[PDB]
């Protein structure tokens, strides 16, 4: 079975220190291996100060959002 | 090159100060009259340009009367550019003394204020890079110093000559 957010679904970042904290990003892929601590790879429209907009997150650091339960205006 | 530009500014500023004081001293000396032929020293430069206090009193403070008393006269523009040059030069000090990180954190707080009101610019606000900050500071420093000297020299040499 698939564990974690669905591919391509918007998620809100719950990692306090992340540049996109409480912001929204699109899930690229979730590594379906139990040993991976940060499988959820999320892509963001905004780039951080390192000019990188893709990062991996833990399962508990991302909140999957429904198709219309978030704010489209960020 | 960034530091050498400051030192070039210092060098050329001292050079033009030397030239301007020598020029004014020669103009005053040739304004002996005709009979006065013992200039002794006089030569305000030759008699006073031997101290830092001598410069600060008899050149900068002495000739600044023309540029600071220019209000209401055609040299009021020189006075205003004098003030603006001082302003730009202190703004340079702002850019040169400070650093990128602080301004980045300040912009983070300001950008939170923006996001709170659904403003959210997408060209993400980043403060000037370290080299960009140094370059802006140097540009403002050169502009302010050179403009101050420009206004001072022009007001002094137009009002008195
Ligand atoms: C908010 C911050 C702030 C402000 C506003 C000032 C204000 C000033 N500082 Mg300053 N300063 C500050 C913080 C500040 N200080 C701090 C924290 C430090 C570090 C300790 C300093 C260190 C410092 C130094 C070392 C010096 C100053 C100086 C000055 C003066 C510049 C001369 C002047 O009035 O030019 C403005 C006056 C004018 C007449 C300009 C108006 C006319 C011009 C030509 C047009 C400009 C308008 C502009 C372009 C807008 C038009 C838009 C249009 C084009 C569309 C002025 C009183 C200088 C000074 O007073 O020397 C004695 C100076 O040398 N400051
Ligand atoms: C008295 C106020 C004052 C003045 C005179 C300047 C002047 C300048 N700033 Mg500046 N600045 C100011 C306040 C001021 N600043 C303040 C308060 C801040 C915020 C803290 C900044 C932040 C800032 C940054 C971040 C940067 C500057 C830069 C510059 C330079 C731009 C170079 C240029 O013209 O590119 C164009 C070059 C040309 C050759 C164009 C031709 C010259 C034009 C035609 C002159 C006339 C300008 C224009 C027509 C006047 C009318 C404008 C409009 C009303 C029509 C110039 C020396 C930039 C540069 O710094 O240095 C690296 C830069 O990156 N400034
Ligand atoms: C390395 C780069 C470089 C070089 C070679 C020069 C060269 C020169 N600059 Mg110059 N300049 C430079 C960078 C440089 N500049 C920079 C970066 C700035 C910006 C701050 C300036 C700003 C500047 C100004 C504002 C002026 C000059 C002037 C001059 C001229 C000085 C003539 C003079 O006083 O004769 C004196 C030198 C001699 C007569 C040569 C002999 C001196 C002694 C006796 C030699 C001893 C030899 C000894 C036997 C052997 C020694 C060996 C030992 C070293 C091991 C000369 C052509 C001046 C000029 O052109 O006025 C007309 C001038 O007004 N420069
Ligand atoms: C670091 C410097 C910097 C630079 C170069 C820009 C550049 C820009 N910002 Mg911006 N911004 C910054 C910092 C910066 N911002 C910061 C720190 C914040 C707060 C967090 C914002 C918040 C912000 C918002 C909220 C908006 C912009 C907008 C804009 C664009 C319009 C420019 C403008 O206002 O013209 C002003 C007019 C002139 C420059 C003409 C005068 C010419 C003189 C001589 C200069 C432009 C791409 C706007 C945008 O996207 O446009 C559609 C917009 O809505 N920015
Ligand atoms: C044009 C000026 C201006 C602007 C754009 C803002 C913008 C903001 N203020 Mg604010 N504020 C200002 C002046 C301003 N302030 C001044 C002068 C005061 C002193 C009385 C305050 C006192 C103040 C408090 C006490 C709070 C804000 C808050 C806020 C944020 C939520 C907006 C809000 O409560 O809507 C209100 C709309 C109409 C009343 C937003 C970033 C709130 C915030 O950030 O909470 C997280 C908040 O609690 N402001
Ligand atoms: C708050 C006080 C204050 C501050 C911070 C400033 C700031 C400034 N003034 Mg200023 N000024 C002030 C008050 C102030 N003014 C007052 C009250 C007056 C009287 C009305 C003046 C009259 C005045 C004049 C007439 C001039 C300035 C200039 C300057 C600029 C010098 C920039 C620089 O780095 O020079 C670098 C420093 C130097 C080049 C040193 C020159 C000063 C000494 C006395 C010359 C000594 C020469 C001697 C041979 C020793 C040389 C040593 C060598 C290694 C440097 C700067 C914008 C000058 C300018 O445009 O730039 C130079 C200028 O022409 N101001
Ligand atoms: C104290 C230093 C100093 C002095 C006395 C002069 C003296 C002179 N320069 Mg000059 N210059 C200098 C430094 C200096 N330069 C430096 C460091 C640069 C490099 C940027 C230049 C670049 C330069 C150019 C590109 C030009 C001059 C020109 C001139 C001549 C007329 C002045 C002028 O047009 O100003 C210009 C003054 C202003 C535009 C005032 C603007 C004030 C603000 C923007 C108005 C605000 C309105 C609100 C005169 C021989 C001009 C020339 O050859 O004669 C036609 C000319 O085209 N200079
Ligand atoms: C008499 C007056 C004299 C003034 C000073 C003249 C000499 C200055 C010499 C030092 C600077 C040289 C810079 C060359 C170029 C250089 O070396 O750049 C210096 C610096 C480089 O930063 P970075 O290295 O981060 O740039 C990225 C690159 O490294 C890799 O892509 O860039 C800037 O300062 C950005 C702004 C430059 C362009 C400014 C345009 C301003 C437009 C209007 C701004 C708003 C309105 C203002 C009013
Ligand atoms: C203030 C400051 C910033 C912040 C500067 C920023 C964010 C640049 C943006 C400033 C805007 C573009 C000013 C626009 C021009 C002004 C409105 C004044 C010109 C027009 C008036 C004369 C009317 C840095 O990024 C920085 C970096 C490294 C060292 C020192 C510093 C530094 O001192």
């Amino acid at each position: 079975a698939w564990v974690g957010p669905k591919k391509g679904s918007q998620v809100r970042i719950l990692r306090p220190e992340s540049y996109w904290f409480q912001q929204r990003g699109t899930v690229v892929n979730v590594n379906q291996k139990t040993n991976i601590k940060y499988p959820v790879t999320v892509k963001f429209d905004f780039v951080n100060y390192a000019n990188v907009n893709t990062n991996g997150f833990a399962l508990w650091e991302v909140d999957e959002l429904k198709e219309g339960e978030y704010d489209p205006d960020l | 090159v960034f530091l050498g530009l400051f030192w070039m500014y210092n060098s050329i500023s001292v050079v033009i100060f030397h030239f301007f004081w020598e020029y004014q001293s020669n103009l005053a000396s040739i304004k002996a009259s005709a009979g006065g032929s013992i200039r002794a020293l006089a030569s305000d430069f030759e008699l006073n340009s031997i101290n830092t206090n001598g410069w600060l009193r008899n050149f900068l403070w002495s000739g600044a009367a023309q540029v600071i008393q220019s209000y209401g006269s055609p040299l009021a523009a020189y006075g205003l550019t004098f003030l603006a040059s001082h302003f730009v030069w202190a703004l340079s000090l702002m850019f040169l003394f400070s650093g990128r990180g602080y301004w980045q954190e300040l912009i983070e707080s300001v950008l939170w204020a923006h996001h709170k009101l659904y403003v959210v610019p997408h060209i993400q606000p980043r403060a000037l890079s370290i080299t960009s900050g140094r370059a802006v500071g140097l540009t403002h420093y050169l502009l302010g110093g050179i403009g101050t000297t420009w206004s001072f020299f022009l007001a002094r040499i137009v009002a008195t000559a």
